[PDB]
């Protein structure tokens, strides 16, 4: 999954 | 009446193959997303989205939606929501460093 950054 | 069981962005429990097969469509516009049940997670949801680049093609980014045991949700350690809908509204008008502001939902 991706991460909000 | 608004029940999470029949949300405009709630398909339910689907497989991963069909998931990428729904966002990876030449007819789907860049920004299409869809919230389903956690297939690999537990007691949580998963908000996926579609993106397009002018170099390779359209890819699919999966943003697992977390859930606070207290009663909340959040895909990042900075913003929290009291309903998967609230999280879809904020990320629907503010990418906040996401892949693309939500624009359409999965049919």
């Amino acid at each position: 999954y991706e991460e909000i950054e | 009446m608004d029940s999470i069981q029949a949300e405009e962005w709630y398909f339910g429990k689907i497989t991963r193959r069909e998931s990428e097969r729904l966002l990876l469509n030449a007819e789907n516009p860049r920004g299409t997303f869809l919230v389903r049940e956690s297939e690999t997670t537990k007691g949580a949801y998963c908000l996926s989205v579609s993106d397009f680049d002018n170099a390779k093609g359209l890819n699919v980014k999966h943003y697992k939606i977390r859930k606070l045991d207290s009663g909340g949700f959040y895909i990042t350690s900075r913003t929290q929501f009291n309903s998967l809908q609230q999280l879809v509204a904020y990320y629907s008008k503010h990418a906040d460093g996401l892949c693309h502001r939500l624009t359409t939902v999965c049919p």
